[PDB]
């Protein structure tokens, strides 16, 4: 397993 | 119950309001879910905060520059991150000529010079901004403590995916864009606008979802390739002319400032900000998502991407099912239009 981040990567 | 999968609007009293959980399954007994994507219009008692004039100091630390290439209602959404700068500078330019919302008589305006004019001029959005501006006393739709299901994750892990059992803020200028997509783990969200202008939504019902998923793979084919769930990437924009000519049921809604939106399980949106605004923005879960979560295609090619472990929810609300998921065998098809088992009060 559980985790991440829901802001999608920026560029 | 809401045999046209259209996006109904709730007018809760306070009383009706007081409970999170029991009043989504209420919409639900009234086939809110279908459509993916419903409007509730809180007490007019009801307001999360006494003033908004104290947060121009506010840092949003990673403001997107939303880049846009693409042609003929099929685009790509690039998001250049830029310096850090506070409300109080990102109003300034949200409300500059450079920036500002273009003069229109009805709304239908504003959506096609949207769609014309995406690929130029190209905004920032403060997007996925760590926060909350509720008072810490607000006990009724409080995006920082909703109290459903979605809570075990953290009691019994410890891990906060942040946005999504963790409170995010969007600040909005005109023609600022969020890309089609569901939510993470095809959970619900929930979404305030607490000032400003309009954001306007399209929606697909959950039932033809895998048809928008069908289309945007032939209209993406290399994306389709690298990563079976690339919507996910949030970077691919469908005009509704598009959904329209490819025959794709969708529905459009404008929330207004203090309105809430709910998205359901596997239920995909897109939209634009019409001006300066802002909105707070989490997940949250019902025990009909349980199924959905257990289904979720998954973005494979990224790092950061959100997973959570299913487990705790089959062992708790599944036990019977668990040690046959586990074996992978659990072969439950999903029925859309069912409302989750908690609405069993209202029906
Ligand atoms: O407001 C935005 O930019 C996008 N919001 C959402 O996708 C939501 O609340 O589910
Ligand atoms: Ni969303
Ligand atoms: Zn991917």
């Amino acid at each position: 397993s559980t985790g991440g981040v829901k802001k999608p990567h920026r560029y | 119950l809401n045999p046209s999968a259209r996006i109904m609007t709730f007018y809760p009293t306070m009383e009706e309001f007081r409970n999170f959980s029991r009043y989504i399954a209420y919409i639900e007994s009234q086939g809110a879910h279908r459509a993916g994507l419903a409007k509730v219009v809180p007490p007019k008692e009801w307001k999360p905060r006494a003033s908004y004039d104290d947060i121009d100091d506010l840092v949003i630390p990673a403001p997107i520059q939303q880049l846009v290439t693409g042609q003929s209602g099929l685009f790509t959404q690039y998001n250049i991150q830029k310096k850090a700068m506070t409300v109080r500078e990102f109003r300034k330019i949200a409300n500059s000529d450079k920036y500002c919302t273009p003069r229109y008589s009805e709304f239908e305006e504003l959506e096609r010079k949207y769609w014309k004019n995406l690929t130029f001029n190209p905004p920032i959005y403060g997007a996925d901004v760590n926060g909350t501006l509720y008072e810490k006393h607000v006990d009724e739709w409080n995006i920082g403590r909703l109290r459903t299901i979605l809570d075990l994750v953290e009691k019994e892990s410890g891990i906060t995916i942040e946005g999504v059992n963790t409170p995010y803020l969007y600040f909005g200028m005109w023609k600022t864009s969020f890309a089609w997509h569901t939510e993470d783990m095809d959970l619900y969200s929930i979404n305030y606008l607490h000032f400003g202008e309009p954001k306007s939504w399209y929606s697909v019902p959950p039932e033809h979802g895998k048809r928008l998923e069908r289309l945007a793979k032939g209209f993406f084919p290399g994306s389709a390739q690298s990563c079976e769930a690339f919507l996910r990437h949030k970077m691919t924009l469908i005009s509704p002319l598009m959904l329209k000519k490819y025959g794709i049921p969708f529905d459009k809604v404008t929330q207004e400032a203090g309105e809430f939106m709910i998205t359901f399980p596997y239920g995909y949106h897109a939209g634009f900000n019409h001006g300066f605004n802002c909105a707070e923005s989490t997940n949250f879960a019902t025990r009909r998502w349980i199924e959905y979560g257990k289904q979720a295609v998954l973005c494979s090619c990224r790092k950061d991407m959100v997973k959570i472990s299913m487990d705790v929810f089959v062992r708790k609300f599944q036990p019977e099912r668990y040690k046959l998921w586990k074996a992978g065998k659990d072969n439950t098809v999903i029925d859309h239009t069912l409302p989750t088992p908690e609405a069993a009060e209202f029906l």
